[PDB]
């Protein structure tokens, strides 16, 4: 939104890009932080942990109704089985999606997310924006932002993160995907559909 | 504390800005931001609870329209300050340094082994809040219970939303890390912890939708039976 006092991006990226050098170079000389430490971290979460982690952890659950209660009982336990947990998912509940409830999480507070199955949030859902909205017109929010419409009479739970308990949705598995693989079925989930502001992909 | 940073319910912050696709990181900058997280939490700059509470005392207006990662470089600042394990005044000069000179380098300084152990232990092993105390929890699922009104100055999680309103507990899970002595330097001092629902007319009133609900974690002094 426009904001007459704000300066360019462009100025902002340069003042900020001097200002985290700066620290950089304070940290560094502390020996708290290296350059091998930021190139790992980041290399972690630019190409390890990631979407396609839950992605594997929604098809077991659709093809396994064991471990699906599992999974529903203890997230955290459950995504153990898998190899999958961690930081900022140390601790989490998933919500199933079904014809007669829709879940959509966010961190009104913040910026919570399951990183252990999703990888770090993107900027969306880190901003003012969709937090402040979707605990008040969840359903609005949905059809206008997301093209997704939730019919009246269908029931919205919308999930706030205050906690260390970091809630992932279990969409719905789409029509017409009877008897498909696990890698078949891992091309319809989404990192959209594991935060509720879409389904699984139709077809 | 009431900070504009609790945006639950806010109306008018505008349509959400969401590109097709987007990177991880946006510039080398966030990348140093986001390492940064383990590397001061392992130097004890600050520990989870407190590192919110450091953006949470941000300017308002810096903090709605920077850029995420620049949240981040605040709490650091901040603590560091705190702490005393930065000093403002060549943090400033440091900057004025690399205004002007880009392209400088960073100072020489050896590898370690160690941080790098810590990076894979905490990313994969993570940093678990649950802790077990002596006293067994005060509710029990289908409970109604309703929202402190307090509004402490310092840090907790208490979204200015849900105080004072009735809701149904709907899972125990343990006690934690309780936010309003943690972020504020007071200590661990675990707490048990539910997630309640409140229905969006008790949230909103008539303005609500008739048929959504909001699930709010909430630890137990922020709850009193009904
Ligand atoms: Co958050």
């Amino acid at each position: 939104t426009e904001n007459i006092l704000r300066k360019s991006d462009e100025e902002i990226q340069k003042e900020i890009t001097a200002r985290v050098k700066a620290l950089e170079s304070m940290l560094i000389e502390q020996g708290i932080l290296t350059t091998s430490m930021i190139d790992r971290m980041a290399e972690i979460y630019e190409n390890e942990v990631g979407p396609h982690l839950g992605a594997k952890v929604v098809v077991k659950a659709w093809t396994d109704p064991e471990f699906k209660k599992r999974l529903l009982a203890d997230g955290t336990e459950a995504c153990k089985e898998l190899g999958i947990g961690g930081l900022q998912g140390e601790d989490m509940m998933w919500v199933e999606n079904t014809d007669e409830v829709h879940h959509v999480v966010v961190c009104t507070l913040c910026s919570c997310y399951p990183w252990p199955v999703l990888g770090l949030p993107p900027n969306w859902f880190k901003e003012p924006q969709y937090r402040s909205r979707v605990v008040r017109e969840p359903r609005q929010l949905l059809k206008e932002e997301f093209g997704f419409e939730v019919p009246p009479s269908k029931e919205i739970k919308v999930w706030d993160s205050s906690s260390e308990m970091r809630f992932v949705v279990l969409p719905q598995r789409p029509a017409g995907t009877d008897g498909w693989s696990e890698e078949e079925l891992a091309t319809l989930v989404t990192r959209e559909s594991m935060i509720g502001v879409e389904p699984a992909k139709a077809v | 504390m009431n900070g504009v940073y609790d945006v639950g319910g806010t109306d008018g912050l505008g349509p959400i800005n969401r590109p097709a696709d987007e990177p991880v990181f946006r510039a080398e900058w966030e990348k140093v931001a986001f390492a940064m997280f383990p590397a001061t939490f392992r130097a004890g700059f600050m520990g989870l609870d407190e590192f919110r509470f450091g953006i949470e005392q941000m300017n308002p207006a810096e903090y709605l329209e920077s850029p995420y990662y620049w949240h981040w470089i605040r709490t650091y600042i901040h603590h560091g300050v705190r702490t005393g394990k930065i000093d403002l005044e060549e943090l400033e000069r440091r900057t004025q340094y690399y205004r002007e000179n880009p392209d400088a380098p960073l100072p020489e300084h050896e590898q370690k082994p160690e941080l790098i152990e810590f990076v894979n232990q905490a990313v994969y092993g993570g940093l678990p809040a649950s802790r077990e105390v002596d006293r067994p929890p005060k509710f029990k699922e289908g409970d109604v219970v309703r929202f402190s009104t307090a509004s402490p100055k310092g840090h907790a999680r208490r979204a200015r939303y849900v105080r004072g309103k009735t809701g149904t507990v709907v899972k125990h899970h343990g006690a934690y890390i309780y936010p309003d002595t943690a972020g504020n330097g007071l200590g661990e001092c675990p707490e048990h912890l539910y997630t309640v629902r409140f229905t969006a007319q008790e949230l909103w009133g008539p303005e609500g939708d008739p048929n959504s609900s909001v699930y709010y974690d909430c630890w137990e002094p922020y709850i009193e039976l009904v």
